[PDB]
């Protein structure tokens, strides 16, 4: 799947 | 600013992506879809996957 981490 | 998620709040945590690249929503945190790690393959949301 495509998922990414919050980034500030 | 933007906001996302069927929670319509802010991004935080992981994220993942409807593969319907006409989800109007496409970013869901992974809490409110019931994720706690990727998963493999494809993945749709509820909505799209006919929830
Ligand atoms: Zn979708
Ligand atoms: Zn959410």
């Amino acid at each position: 799947a495509r998922t990414k981490q919050t980034a500030r | 600013e933007p906001t996302y998620c069927l929670c319509n709040q802010v991004s935080y945590g992981e994220m993942i992506g409807c593969d319907n690249d006409e989800c109007p929503i496409e970013w869901f945190h992974f809490s409110c879809v019931g994720l706690n790690h990727k998963p493999k393959g494809k993945w749709y949301c509820p909505k799209c996957r006919g929830e």
